[PDB]
């Protein structure tokens, strides 16, 4: 999953590995030259033969650091471009999955997927292969050079190396499970924070700050973070101390000064250890700190690829106008939990169909099935003869318009929430749609007119934003219109006015109306009563009243 | 760094002082241990190499002291980081419910979400990850320069000149990438908000075909975020180049002075060979500060967001309490005037609701009746005038006793993600199961339990999205009815409920045995059947008032509204 996701970055990462091998050899280059030059100096060689090489080696110090800085600046560009393409792919995929995915997952998890998981790949791209190649090359090369130089001090050099390896292994084992649990806690905390901000009236009226589940999750997450990061940071700091240049220098001198003072080691043979032996500790520390980043990146890549491999709302190849036909439709939000049970319904042009019934009967899920937010488990739905599973999203949603029960405004102007379907619509079209929905008068009273933003907190009343959504659907101007519990928050005057406007605009169109106020659907050509996910009676208002079924009971209950 | 110190607990400042002292001590010990090699090799390469034992002992002492001080500094940094995390996050949790509702603009909501989103380990380990290595690398070459003055004054002066060049490069690099990093952070926050909207508003975006990246607002935000990020990457190029040039200049000064001293005979060849290692130690922090300097702007922005959340203006909160124990208070508005910004919602609305009786508020949309319920509930406060609960100004009421005095059914019911039973228990988490069952029966939530497969343990989505509109409305009604508060504000509780459930819920709202002063907002006449009094709110004025039958007979705006 991670390998299949990061396959496009094969050759940039291989190039990074090779270039970092060359760069770490360049880092080790001036110190070898200076070791040789100092050996020749202390051997009595003429300085005339060593000025040029000496200045060359002294100026070469830190050249590899500059080359590594340039390589990281390039690989940051590579990672940024890859993350942009990856987020584009993620947003493309999410645009086609069924909405059961969104409802079961939430918005905080989607935010984590798009932003944090792609950002979690930063170390795996920009630093992982450089750090690995550097820590394999520079430590091994330096240890080989020091062992062929003098094995005795190389052995004490091996002590902090093995200690560091043990610390790295135990840290990785200890914190591996915590890193696996980390993104789940992150998305849970994000969801709780989003609910805390969104559900502020509920928090304030019921319980306040003290009783909120947000505080409980916050405390639990902070406990998780403390337990995760205390041993992890302790191991990180101990690994830093073990591999620090000060520690290597001290160990070198502890092993060498007794050897130099005795007639065992020449003092000139400590120069390789003094110059080179202190340089490869940070290279090891890089991978030691990077193994957590590798785990985070691999887990995030697996999550991203898992979301990118999911089934979506594909378009079939199977391949009267204005007609919508539900043909033995059945649907289950969960396995074995039906919400629709073999519903057969035909919506025809020039007619108004009323879908009534108890709450939770399945009216909104039926309207969603018409939208193909989810695929029908059985049966088929066909608009203008074409099965909606064969129509693309552009072909489908150009045929059917929707006024959802939950009026979901977007962060933007009132002229953008209206004309969301047709953003390039003229402002006069927006004004006409608003007048039809009776929200033009309200928008005129706003401070900046039709450009007033409708973000979080800068909202309207419920009926007003419902009218805004009605204006959106009006300006879409589709052959088929679906009204999922529209005008629920509208007062009788506003409800009557928008009903008259919709009747004027949909005289020849196919209208599906979902309503609980049965007095608003008395003129429907075909009233359909949906109870427990199955149609129990169909007819006109008078026929359903005379039948004495569920519609008669609902009508009696509402008076 | 003043922004970080401002967020530390006042009870955790001794730890800050100890951490600063130990950081300075660690830098001093590292510099001394680096420079002590010069005497060490001078004695080791001398004609009597036994003289290196003393410098080896001093090196060992400084190294062990460095290990001890560094472990203690790491401990203190971890403690300070997690203490700052806990205090800031808990203060934001405690403050945000008290923050005024007008403060929650989309920008402020984004800032609050980003501040809460910093709870992760990035900000928790800030002191160990950024401040400790940054300070150590910044002050290490300065300390090495000071330490070298005991070896040779001009050598130490050259080292300090390199340090001055390093600090100048640091300041210039910080200044160059300031605007680019700020714009990058802004675009990243906008992209996060648009992703959240994209996931929340997926139905409407798909129906409007604003879902693909080429047509969606989230796609435009992604494009802007990528552009700002690439501009930030480009503007960090001169910073890295300047750090590299500062390193080159420092190396030139250090090595040139060392070679000049060696040529003049004021510095032995073994001392110069030791100074090669000291130069390597001195040049390492030049790269470290270059690598760590970019993270300052992101950290600064994060701490700024946290502090901005903590600086939000909270509502007034007195200390009065309602004298009577659980009795129904008398709600009244006295010249209450309210306005969302420049739009006047209420102007001169005055009424007095009797205690224990049920009242109805009705009228056209945008008239200002949900605003009346919010003022009664304390969600809003008047611009002028006083809302009185039993003769006590709601502004002066204790917030703990203010929320305990009112329960509300909101116009747009919102349920937290979790089981259905958890949301009903928000009204009273410690209520007995009999009380919860009674609340569910009154709200007809019990008809969900036998129909839904998982019963009251069924997992609701974000909001009430995994339930129908009527189902989540009934859950909200049960939540409101479980709370024992003596004031019940009903706001469009019957909007999404069929006639049977609407009638049952209305009769349960009336037949709730608890003595309550009930205020009801509805757009269906059958929802206010049992209301004793009616308020006709239109354009921020109670134009008509009285009983249902009296106003129907009078033929006022009530009958016209229901005509
Ligand atoms: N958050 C807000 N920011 C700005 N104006 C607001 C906000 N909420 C409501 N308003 C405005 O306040 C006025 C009254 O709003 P309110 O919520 O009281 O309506 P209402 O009478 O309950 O309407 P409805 O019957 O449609 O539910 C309206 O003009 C609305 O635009
Ligand atoms: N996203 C979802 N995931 C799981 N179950 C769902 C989801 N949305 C709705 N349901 C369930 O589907 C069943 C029918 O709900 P639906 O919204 O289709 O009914 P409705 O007739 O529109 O109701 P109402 O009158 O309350 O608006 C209910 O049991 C609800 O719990
Ligand atoms: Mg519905
Ligand atoms: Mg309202």
């Amino acid at each position: 999953a991670g390998s299949r996701l990061l396959a496009p970055l094969k050759k940039p990462l291989i190039v990074s590995g090779v270039l970092q091998a060359l760069i770490t050899l360049i880092e080790l280059a001036p110190f070898v030259l200076l070791v040789e030059l100092a050996r020749l100096l202390l051997g009595g060689a003429e300085a005339e033969r060593l000025w040029t090489l000496g200045l060359t080696a002294v100026s070469l110090i830190g050249l590899g650091a500059v080359l590594a800085a340039a390589m990281t600046l390039w690989l940051h560009r590579v990672d940024a471009r890859f993350a942009h393409e990856l987020r584009g792919r993620l947003l493309t995929k999410l645009s086609r999955l069924p909405l059961g995915w969104f409802t079961r997952r939430g918005s905080a998890s989607t935010k984590q997927l798009v932003q944090d998981d792609t950002l979690a790949l930063h170390y795996l791209i920009t630093h992982a292969i450089p750090d690995a190649v550097a820590a394999v090359v520079a430590p091994v090369a330096v240890l080989v050079y020091l062992f062929v130089a003098d094995w005795r001090v190389a052995l004490v050099l091996f002590i902090p190396v093995l200690v560091y390896l043990v610390l790295m292994s135990v840290m990785t084992i200890q914190s591996g499970s915590k890193i696996a649990q980390a993104p789940r806690w992150a998305e849970r905390m994000g969801g709780e924070a989003g609910a805390f901000l969104e559900g502020q009236p509920v928090i304030r009226i019921f319980g306040g700050a003290a009783a909120s589940r947000f505080r409980r999750r916050l405390d639990d997450y902070i406990d998780f973070l403390v337990s995760w990061q205390r041993p992890f940071v302790g191991k990180k700091t101990l690994m830093d101390l073990v591999t620090r240049p000060a520690t290597f220098l001290w160990i070198i001198l502890v092993a060498g000064v007794p050897l130099v003072v005795t007639g065992r080691m020449d003092p000139v043979n400590l120069l390789p250890f003094l110059l080179l032996g202190t340089t490869f500790g940070a290279r090891l520390l890089g991978i030691g700190y990077g193994l957590s980043g590798i785990q985070t990146g691999m887990l995030a890549a697996r999550r991203i690829q898992t979301v990118l491999d999911e089934p979506e709302l594909v378009v079939r190849d199977r391949t009267r106008p204005g007609t919508v036909e539900l043909d033995r439709v059945s649907f289950e939000y969960r396995p074995g939990v039906p919400v629709i049970r073999d519903v057969t319904l035909t919506l025809r042009p020039g007619t108004v169909t009323a879908l009534v019934g108890p709450s939770g009967s399945g009216k909104s899920t039926l309207a969603a099935l018409v939208a193909r937010f989810h695929d029908v488990t059985q049966g088929a739905i066909r608009v203008d003869g074409r099965d909606i599973r064969t129509l693309t999203a552009d072909e489908l949603y150009r045929r059917v318009g929707f006024v959802l029960q939950d009026a979901q405004l977007v962060h933007g102007s009132v002229a953008e929430n209206i004309a969301l379907a047709e953003p390039d619509a003229g402002l006069e079209r927006i004004r006409t749609a608003a007048r039809d929905a009776q929200i033009h008068d309200r928008i005129t009273r706003m401070p900046d007119g039709y450009d007033s933003v409708l973000g979080a907190g800068s909202a309207l009343s419920g009926g007003e934003r419902q009218r805004v959504t009605i204006a959106r659907a009006i300006l879409a101007d589709t052959p088929v219109l679906v009204l999922d519990q529209a005008t629920a928050f509208a007062d009788p005057e506003s409800e009557y006015l928008v009903q008259q406007a919709i009747n004027r605009l949909t005289r020849d169109r196919t209208v599906l109306v979902i309503a609980h106020r049965l007095h608003t659907i008395t003129h429907a050509d075909q009233i359909v009563v949906l109870d427990d996910g199955r149609i129990v009676e169909v007819g006109t208002h008078d026929e359903l009243l005379a039948a004495g079924g569920r519609y008669r009971g609902l009508w009696d209950s509402g008076r | 760094i003043r922004t970080l110190l401002r967020l530390v607990p006042a009870e955790k400042r001794g730890a800050v002082a100890g951490y600063a002292v130990l950081t300075l001590l660690s830098v001093l010990l590292r510099a001394v241990g680096a420079v002590l090699l010069i005497p060490l090799l001078a004695a080791l390469f001398s004609d009597t190499p036994s003289d290196a034992w003393l410098w080896l002992g001093w090196l060992t002492a400084v190294t062990l002291a460095g290990w001890v001080t560094d472990t203690n500094t790491a401990r203190l940094g971890f403690d300070l980081g997690f203490a700052v995390l806990s205090r800031t996050q808990h203060d934001m949790a405690d403050r945000l419910p008290n923050v005024a509702m007008s403060w929650f603009t989309p920008d402020n909501t984004a800032t609050a979400r980003q501040a809460i989103a910093a709870t992760g380990p990035e900000l928790a380990g800030l002191v160990v990850n950024l401040l400790t290595p940054l300070i150590g690398a910044a002050l290490l070459p300065a300390a090495i320069g000071v330490a070298l003055l005991f070896v040779s004054v001009p050598l130490g002066l050259a080292a300090l000149a390199g340090v001055a060049v390093l600090f100048g490069a640091l300041a210039l690099s910080g200044r160059l990438s300031r605007a680019a990093d700020k714009v990058a952070g802004e675009t990243n926050s906008a992209f996060t908000e648009r992703i959240i909207e994209f996931a929340r508003t997926q139905q409407a975006l798909r129906a409007a075909r604003r879902v693909e990246p080429a047509r969606s607002q989230v796609g435009s935000a992604l494009a802007a975020q990528h552009g700002a990020g690439l501009r930030l990457l480009t503007m960090q190029i001169p910073g890295q180049v300047l750090f590299s040039l500062a390193g080159r200049v420092a190396l030139i000064g250090f090595a040139g002075m060392a070679v000049w001293l060696t040529v003049r005979g004021q510095l032995g060849v073994p001392e110069a060979i030791a100074l090669i290692v000291v130069l390597v130690r001195y040049l390492e922090p030049f790269a470290a500060i270059a690598d760590l300097a970019p993270a300052l702007e992101t950290t600064r922005a994060t701490l700024n967001r946290i502090q901005a959340v903590l600086d939000a203006p909270t509502l007034p909160a007195g200390r009065r309490r309602l004298d009577r124990t659980g009795a129904a208070p008398s709600i009244e508005f006295d010249d209450v005037r309210f306005s969302y910004g420049d739009e006047v919602v209420l102007d001169g609305v005055s009424f007095t609701l009797r205690p224990g009786n049920t009242t109805a508020i009705v009228g056209p949309s945008g008239s200002g009746k949900t605003t009346i319920l919010s003022l009664i509930a304390g969600l809003q406060q008047p611009a002028s005038g006083r809302v009185l609960l039993d003769g006590v100004d709601v502004t002066t009421l204790d917030p703990e006793a203010r929320r305990a005095a009112v329960s509300v059914v909101f116009q747009h019911p919102y349920l937290f993600d979790g089981t259905l039973r958890d949301n009903v228990l928000v009204g009273d988490p410690e209520a007995d199961p009999d009380d919860v069952t009674a609340a569910m029966r009154l709200a007809r939530v019990d008809e969900l339990l036998d129909r839904l497969p998982d019963g009251d343990a069924t997992v609701v989505g974000e909001g009430g999205t995994a339930l129908s509109g009527g189902e989540r409305q009934r859950v909200s009604i049960a939540r409101a009815l479980l709370k024992p508060a003596p004031v019940l504000l009903v706001d469009q509780a019957t909007s999404a409920l069929d006639n049977a459930n609407e009638a049952a819920v209305v009769d349960a709202l009336t037949a709730d045995p608890r003595p309550r002063t009930r205020v009801i907002v509805a757009h269906r006449l059958a929802s206010i059947r049992h209301a004793d009094r009616v308020l006709f709110v239109e354009a921020g004025r109670v134009v008509e008032d009285g009983a249902i039958d009296e106003l129907l007979a009078a033929g006022g705006r009530f009958a016209q509204f229901w005509a």
